[PDB]
C-alpha cells in the first residue's frame, strides 16, 4: 500500500485531481465575456492546462 | 414601405380622434385573420404600437406623424432610433438619464453618443427646470412645461 | 539534403549536405534546423500572398476610377463571400429593428398582445459565420501612416504635361483628374515634375489652353452632373431659403404652443378655485 499510493496523499493526490479536472472545468462556468458596447466582441475559452 | 393600401387605410383612421372603435371597425370590414396578419405586419412596419389596459388595443396616439426612418440619419446602427422612440412619449416635463439608464441596462457612453447623434439634428431640444436634483431635461420640442 | 551537422571549424562543411564553400550569408541555411518550422515557414507567404493581394487589388483600381469606391466594392465582394458562408455553413436574419416589433410575430394573434413578454427582451444574433485560421504574425518596425506607391506611367505623365499645359497647378483638379490616385502622393509628383524640367514646362505655360477636354474626362469618368454656377446658387438660396422658413415655422410653433400652455395654465387656475 505504501509503495503504490504512499503515505502523503492528502495534498499530491487532491492536487494531481485539481489539475487534472477542476482547472479544465472550472473555466467552462467563465468563458463568456460580453461587453455593453459594440455588441459584437467576445473571447471564448475552450482549453486551459497548466 | 409600400406593402399594400393598409397604410393609406392606417392614415385614413388616424386622421381623427380615434378609439378602440376604429379598430373594431377595422377588424369588422374584412375576414379577421387576414386582417389581423397584416395589421400586425403593418405595425412591424413602424406604425402605432398596441396598448395593454383593461379595454383590449388602442392606438399611439392621435396622429398619422410616421417619422423615425430606422437608417438615416448620418449612419445607420439600429438603437439610436430606439431611444428617439423612447425621448418621443417622455409626458409633460420630460425623461431622466438615470432613468434611460434604469431602462434597456445599456452603458451610458452609448447614451452619449445618442446625446451627439441626435443633437447633430435637432431633437434634443430640452426645457430647463429651476432646480437640477437629476438633469430633468432633454424633452422634445417648444421648452413647454417650466415646472 | 537535411538537417544534419555537417561539420565546423576546419573547413566549409560537408559531411550530409549541399554546400561546398564558405561565406554562406546569402540565403543563410548552412547547418542544419529544429526549431520553428511550420509557423516561421508560413510566415513569408502570408506576406507574399498580401503583397500580391495588395498589387491585384491596385491593378483593379484602375478599371473603378473611384478608389474608395474600389475599396467598399472589396468588402461587398468579401460580404459576398460572408453571405456564401452563410448558405455554407448553416430563416437566418434573426435580428430586431427600429421599432419594437421585433422576432414570428409583433405580439400573440390570438386575442391580444401575448408574445410581449418575449418581443421585449440584441445580442442574441447570428454571427458563427467568418471562420479564418490563425497565426502568429507581427507588423512591427513601422506601422500607420504611409504610401503605397509603384513606378509612374509615361502615360501618366504625357497626360500629366499636357494637362498641365492646359488647366495648370489647380492641387483638387489635378487629384480628381486622376481619380484612383490621392493627395499628397501626386503633391510629390507635383515637386517632383517642378525638379528636373524647365522647357516643356516653359512651355506649357506658355501655351495657355482653354479647359474643355478636361471637363469632358471629369463628367464622363466621374458622371458628375456639374450643374452651372446659377443653377446651383438658386439651388443654394432655395435650401437656405427653406431652412429659414422651416426655422421661423418652428418658431411661431414654439411662441403658440406656449400661447396654449399658458392658456392651460389660466384654466388649471381657474379650476382650482
Amino acid at each position: 500500500f505504501l509503495k503504490v499510493k504512499g503515505l502523503v496523499k492528502q495534498h499530491l493526490d487532491s492536487f494531481n485531481y485539481f489539475v487534472d479536472t477542476d482547472l479544465k472545468k472550472i473555466i467552462k462556468a467563465n468563458q463568456l465575456i460580453l461587453s455593453d458596447v459594440d455588441p459584437e466582441f467576445y473571447l471564448k475559452y475552450v482549453d486551459i492546462r497548466v | 414601405l409600400s406593402d399594400n393600401a393598409k397604410t393609406l387605410h392606417s392614415q385614413m383612421m388616424s386622421k381623427g380622434i380615434g378609439a378602440l372603435f376604429t379598430q373594431q371597425e377595422l377588424q369588422k370590414q374584412m375576414g379577421i385573420g387576414s386582417l389581423t396578419d397584416l395589421m400586425s405586419i403593418v405595425q412591424e412596419l413602424l406604425d402605432k404600437n398596441l396598448i395593454k389596459l383593461v379595454k383590449q388595443n388602442d392606438e399611439l396616439k392621435f396622429q398619422g406623424v410616421l417619422e423615425s426612418e430606422a437608417q438615416k440619419k448620418a449612419t445607420m446602427s439600429a438603437e439610436e432610433a430606439l431611444v428617439y422612440s423612447y425621448i418621443e412619449a417622455s409626458g409633460r416635463e420630460g425623461i431622466w438619464s438615470k432613468t434611460i439608464k434604469a431602462r434597456t441596462n445599456l452603458h451610458q457612453h452609448v447614451v452619449l453618443k445618442c446625446l451627439k447623434s441626435l443633437e447633430s439634428q435637432r431633437y434634443v431640444k430640452s426645457v430647463k427646470s429651476v432646480k437640477f436634483p437629476t438633469r430633468k431635461i432633454y424633452m422634445l420640442y417648444s421648452l413647454q412645461p417650466s415646472v | 539534403k537535411k538537417v544534419r551537422d555537417g561539420e565546423s571549424a576546419k573547413y566549409f562543411i560537408d559531411e550530409e549536405n549541399f554546400t561546398m564553400a564558405e561565406l554562406c550569408k546569402p540565403n543563410f541555411p548552412i547547418g542544419q534546423i529544429s526549431e520553428n518550422f511550420e509557423k516561421s515557414k508560413m510566415a513569408k507567404k502570408a506576406k507574399l500572398e498580401k503583397r500580391r493581394h495588395l498589387r491585384e487589388l491596385r491593378m483593379r483600381a484602375r478599371q473603378e476610377f473611384k478608389p474608395l469606391h474600389s475599396l467598399t466594392k472589396e468588402e461587398q465582394e468579401e460580404e459576398e463571400e460572408k453571405r456564401k458562408e452563410e448558405r455554407d455553413k448553416l430563416e437566418s436574419d434573426r435580428k430586431a429593428h427600429t421599432a419594437i416589433q421585433l422576432k414570428g410575430t409583433m405580439a400573440i394573434d390570438e386575442e391580444t398582445m401575448v408574445v410581449d413578454r418575449h418581443k421585449n427582451a440584441e445580442n442574441e444574433y447570428k454571427e458563427k459565420v467568418d471562420e479564418n485560421p490563425f497565426a502568429n504574425l507581427y507588423n512591427y518596425g513601422s506601422y500607420g501612416r504611409g504610401s503605397y506607391t509603384d513606378p509612374w506611367t509615361v502615360e501618366e505623365m504625357i497626360k500629366f504635361y499636357k494637362a498641365l499645359s492646359m488647366w495648370g497647378t489647380d492641387f483638387n483638379l489635378i487629384s480628381q483628374l486622376y481619380p484612383y490616385r490621392s493627395r499628397k502622393q501626386v503633391k510629390a509628383k507635383f515637386v517632383n515634375e517642378e525638379k528636373k524640367r524647365p522647357i516643356l514646362i516653359e512651355l506649357a505655360l506658355r501655351s495657355k489652353l482653354p479647359p474643355n477636354f478636361d471637363e469632358y474626362c471629369c463628367e464622363i469618368k466621374k458622371n458628375i452632373g456639374t450643374v452651372a454656377d446659377f443653377n446651383e446658387k438658386l439651388i443654394e438660396l432655395q435650401n437656405e431659403h427653406k431652412h429659414h422658413m422651416k426655422e421661423i415655422e418652428e418658431a411661431k410653433n414654439t411662441a403658440k404652443e406656449e400661447d396654449q400652455t399658458a392658456q392651460r395654465l389660466n384654466d388649471a387656475n381657474l379650476n382650482k378655485k
